[PDB]
């Protein structure tokens, strides 16, 4: 009586149940694991807070309306302030982590709409100015708020044009990245497990984000007659196999 | 190898063509799941689509130019193209760039070919024979200042001398600092509020300097350098969506404003053929 | 001294030749490789992942909407969409498949075309997708369409339908850039019965459509893509 | 025959002949069998 | 091997020289069936009549020309021969063409040799040294527009750079779409009422582009390109009647009107020697 | 570096010589051969088929 | 010795030394013996 | 080859970090004598610092 | 005479290449080596000897 | 393969792979053990 459909994920002191899942994706078919010695470089023993950092943090909720263009969060940024995960983050020189991402959106059998939930490794954004204008730090570190693709261009911020993925590629091809759809008629959640993907064994958690999670409405939300025209979307994310190394004074970052 | 097996009528409870794309999978459906097929063999291996093959041919990565002329009274050799620099990078000419950016991280050895041809746009009695000297100036090593500085001694820095009209060829191991080169980097060099964003901060490998070894003749000679790059021993990770809009800058993803629609509009209906 | 003779071609530079060269950095030790998920070995590995087709090409500036094929409730017998199968051009051209095919001169193989339905769960519909092999015109009505490769799709719990365009061909390779002799057919879709919405519901519903290549597929003779060009070298 | 001492100086590599699209085409956590229902 | 065996007088009921040609056979009659012969050996193998040998020597297949000159103010490089195209084909120069069309389908690898020589028809101080760059532009790949377009980057398209006066040589595998190249094709590309008939519709392989890499000197330099083609690994099917009338077009069988009698008229009688 | 000497004829192009060359299309896979009746191997095979002689050349 | 990797790059092929004119000179359905009458 | 071995807390009478430089020696002290380390390998031979290489171009 | 083809790079001088050359002094016999204390093999050997740092740079 | 007769004409030497800093880092007459007191 197991269905692909019902699932339970327990991680730390927190549990999620979905009764309307559509399997789960594990990026590149690899599950998060700690850093092996053969791959290690820094000689420091690392710190593995385990259950105090590897639990589920639910970010603040978004509201899908007929005019929504899509939202974008960066990792580990989105979690920069969650509990002890965040403290560890500002206090060590280097850290490394994988995540379980669970995006939630329920409706009824009269609604229609379909969101794309995708994880993009190394999502370098484009400046809407063109040329070689850079995208300032603050703009690519929105924190739990994430970036709202239907917000206005700002100065020093990225471009927010959806048919171009914020980088000069077409929305249609985002499907080459680990992703899952939430089609109100099928699905009510999306779950993706992200292994740590980098060109170095461990890195800085503040100067470099290693994935952007993106939720994009593709088939517009259509509510039943005289229904309220909107649904909330909630994102809950859990660091998994986290390791921190090179402890010290506590980083100070712009803004 | 069979490309298609033989398959006949079906009346089952087992439907391989109905799936749920919401899952993120592309189910491996074949012609024989939905029509009646006959056996056929592949006769093919997919040899020429190997990434080593795809990135393994020489591509032009840079065209520069230097001239041989009397430096007498020149206050800025660099500025007179008495020599010149190439702030090495592969992202400057777009054909090869779109190919590499199909991947996120890439690792390979480089084979460089350098073709040098001379031009004599204004009245010369003859064509002189010039020797070019291309020198590798890595980060932290003294940049040349005149076309005949102590720098050109290049006692510790590789340098190749070849003749204009000829070609020079040598191969450099993968010089990246990390395990792969980042084709993309969503980071900064530090948490500064105004530091540059992107890959330019990362893909810092120094530069190349070219000069003519010959002193000047009576006429002036323009030498134009073309650098070709071939990846050998390629390794590529994490495929990405191909580049759709035009490029504007080395190392940023930025596209131009008021660009044009990249998807061709139908001449007719959705229903049109 | 061993006697030699040099042949025609000596001194040429062929960008496609593969030989040994002296290393400029004798004895240098590259950084160790660490493990990174996601390694690609063949472009054939990636063109099997499906991506969305902007089938609804009828707009005037690129929009998220050209990915949506609309469906109308209560129409009978009528046609949902049509397209030829020049995978290197037209709707296909910006898709990952289209985009890679363009790096090669010839292609052969089967294509997988699937449609995922997004209408309310309490609605229902039966569509017919038809592949018309080279030699006939794009079908003009379902009767015409239904006589070639087709699948009646019944919209249900299982949200997507995967149609395969089996390789139908005299010549074993076709050109990726659109050629006549080498042309591959048409793909059309019609109401089999009709879309029906539940009460309290209204308007258009949309289908999303994807394209990917079957394991069947072959691409050969690499060349340059018409999809990218430039007028001056970029700088930093 | 390599005439040179360093590995970078050798010619192009030889075909992976690796090929495994499943990391890209089927990264699902619970295995899907073709023919069995997608969602149970 | 015996070329003739010894044979003596015959008075038989078994007549090998009477046959019925209406049958379509050529009965294998020998000297020894009708005169008295002596033994003799062949001393020969028929080596130099092998089709590999017959089609295996280089033949000139194309002569084109490009010039190096100041492109300043040229609105159409292609038109100034600032570069040029060769809509590749083997049927353009007739010596090799008659040889190939002795067969209906032919399959082979090609070895190309390209000789480039320079001419300076009007007053120059000297002869410059130019490098040619021949590029393979296949069907569906961006044709160049100026002599120094992004196209010439040729990041995915083969290209060879050699010096004028020298020769370039490389070999291309059999690139046909079918199992053999059709020397003839009695068909159309589709059932259109006005589409072209013949082989031109079939033998579509794209084209070749040549250009000089050098910028301009003070004088102008004419470079004339000659492409030679040698078939290697030849396979030929279905022999046909040799070409009798002159050729008029690449790819059609058409002969010129009011052509001249191709059979030499006797100077004398049927009875004449 | 192995010492060599080049002989007279170096650099010449003889249309009849038979040597190896680099392939411009590394790794390309040609179309499979299918069977076709009629293969010719030697011109000596075909000159044994008889054909008509315009003997009456007097026109 | 081939110095190159691809087959197209090898020299000319070597003599068929096949040679069988009968597909061209005697494509008759019922075999004709020299010396026996052509038409029986 | 290990570049660093794994080493944990220490509370000893054996102090490798106190020396007398007046002796003229450079005592071979390592990270693992004064912090807690994890194993890591060298992955490197020191090829390009050989004097033959240094004076050989 | 063995057929050859020369590749791109022929005739170049790369200051970092390592090949054989004819000896200008054929048959000459170098002075014997005697023992000398102190041989260095790697620069890695010497950067492990400590030296003083002008830390007080303020002059 | 050496093509030449004299030893000077051969290419560069090959890595010492000798490496022993103690003549430079620990030339002390009485051996010092790390961890034992420097001056007893
Ligand atoms: C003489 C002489 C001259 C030289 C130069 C040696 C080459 C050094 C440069 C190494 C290559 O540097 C790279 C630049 C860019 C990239 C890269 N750009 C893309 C996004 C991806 O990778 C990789 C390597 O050596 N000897
Ligand atoms: C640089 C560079 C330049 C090139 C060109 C490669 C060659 C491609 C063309 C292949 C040969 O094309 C044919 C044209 C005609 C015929 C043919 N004509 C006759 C009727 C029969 O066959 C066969 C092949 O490759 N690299």
């Amino acid at each position: 009586g197991y269905s692909d459909r019902v699932q339970q994920i327990t991680l730390g002191n927190s549990t999620i149940t979905t009764q309307e899942a559509a399997n789960a994706v594990v990026c590149y078919a690899e599950w998060p694991e700690y850093l092996p010695d053969v791959d290690a470089s820094d000689v420091n023993k690392t710190s593995k807070p385990d259950t105090s950092v590897c639990r589920f943090y639910t970010l603040d909720s978004k509201t899908w309306t007929t005019g929504s263009k899509g939202w974008c969060w960066k990792l580990p940024d989105a979690l920069k302030d969650m509990g002890v995960f965040g403290q560890n983050m500002f206090f060590h020189s280097l850290g490394r982590s994988g995540y379980t991402v669970h995006v939630q959106c329920n409706a009824t059998k009269f609604h229609s709409g379909c969101l794309l939930v995708v994880v993009i490794p190394e999502h370098q954004l484009a400046s809407h100015e063109g040329g070689n204008v850079s995208v300032k730090y603050t703009f690519t570190h929105p924190g739990e708020r994430g970036i709202d693709l239907s917000s206005a261009n700002e100065v020093g911020g990225p471009v927010k044009d959806v048919l171009y993925n914020m980088n000069g590629t077409l929305l249609g091809n985002l499907l080459i990245f680990p992703h899952q759809f939430i089609n109100l008629r099928t699905n009510n959640t999306a779950t993706i497990v992200i292994p740590y993907i980098n060109s170095v064994p461990i890195d800085s958690m503040t100067r470099h984000n290693n994935v952007s999670l993106m939720v994009i409405p593709i088939a517009p939300l259509t509510v039943p007659t005289g229904a309220t025209p909107s649904l909330p979307i909630t994102v809950t994310i859990a660091p998994m196999c986290t390791e921190f190394s090179g402890i010290r004074s506590k980083s100070i970052v712009p803004q | 190898t069979v490309a298609s097996i033989s398959s006949g009528p079906k009346h089952t409870q087992k439907v391989p063509i109905l799936t749920a794309n919401e899952t993120g999978a592309t189910m491996p459906v074949l012609p024989s799941d939905s029509i009646e097929t006959r056996t056929t063999y592949m006769h093919f291996n997919g040899s020429e689509t190997d990434v080593e093959c795809f990135l393994g041919r020489a591509a032009c990565v840079h065209v520069t130019e230097i001239q041989n002329k009397d430096a007498t009274g020149i206050d800025n050799h660099r500025e007179a193209k008495l020599f010149n620099d190439w702030k090495i990078n592969l992202s400057s000419l777009v054909q090869l760039r779109k190919k590499l950016e199909l991947f996120t991280y890439v690792r390979f050895d480089s084979e460089y070919t350098i073709l040098a041809t001379a031009s004599q746009p204004d009245s010369a009695n003859y064509s002189s024979n010039l020797v070019v000297q291309a020198m590798y100036v890595p980060p932290g090593a003294p940049n040349p200042k005149e076309w005949d500085d102590y720098t050109w001694q290049s006692a510790s820095n590789p340098s190749v001398f070849f003749k204009v009209g000829d070609t020079s060829r040598f191969s450099v191991p993968y010089v990246g600092l990390a395990s792969a080169y980042n084709c993309f980097y969503d980071g900064y060099s530090h948490d500064d509020a105004e530091t540059q964003y992107g890959i330019t901060v990362l893909n810092h490998m120094g530069s190349m300097a070219f000069r003519i070894v010959n002193e000047h003749d009576e006429h002036k000679t323009l030498v134009k350098i073309r650098v070709y790059h071939r990846a050998k021993h390629v390794e590529a990770w994490i495929p990405r969506a191909p580049r759709a809009l035009p490029y504007t800058s080395i190392g940023r993803t930025n596209y131009p404003k008021n660009t044009e629609p990249v998807i061709k509009k139908r001449k007719g209906d959705i229903k049109s053929y | 001294g061993l006697p030699t003779t040099t042949l025609p071609g000596s001194g040429q530079f062929l960008t496609t030749d593969d030989r040994q060269s002296p290393s400029a950095l004798p004895n240098y030790e590259p950084t160790p490789r660490i493990h990174i998920p996601g390694k690609v070995h063949n472009l054939l590995e990636i063109i099997q992942v499906d991506t969305l087709i902007p089938m609804n090409n009828t707009h005037t500036k690129d929009e998220v909407n050209s990915y949506l094929i609309p469906l109308n409730a209560n129409r009978q017998n009528e046609q949902v969409f049509g397209t030829n199968l020049f995978i290197g051009d037209g709707v296909f051209k910006t898709t990952l498949l289209g985009e890679i095919v363009q790096y090669y001169t010839h292609w052969s193989g089967s294509l997988r075309f699937s449609l995922m339905y997004t209408g309310p769960a309490l609605s229902s519909a039966k569509l017919i997708l038809a592949y018309t092999p080279p030699g006939a015109r794009g079908p003009q009505d379902r009767r015409e369409a239904m006589l070639g490769t087709h699948v009646v799709w019944d919209i249900g719990l299982q949200s997507t339908i995967v149609m395969t365009i089996p390789w139908t061909s005299g010549v074993q390779f076709r050109y990726t850039d659109p050629d006549t002799y080498t042309s591959a057919g048409f793909l059309s879709c019609w109401y089999q019965t009709s879309l029906i919405l539940p009460p309290e519901t209204t308007g258009q519903v949309y289908l999303l459509s994807f394209i990917s290549a079957c394991p069947d597929f072959k691409l050969r003779l690499m060349k340059d893509t018409q999809t990218i060009s430039q007028t001056v070298a970029l700088t930093e | 025959i390599n005439y040179y001492k360093d590995a970078a100086s050798t010619s192009s590599a030889g075909q992976s002949l690796s090929m495994d699209p499943s990391k890209f085409t089927e990264p699902v956590k619970d295995l899907m069998l073709k023919g069995a229902p997608a969602l149970n």
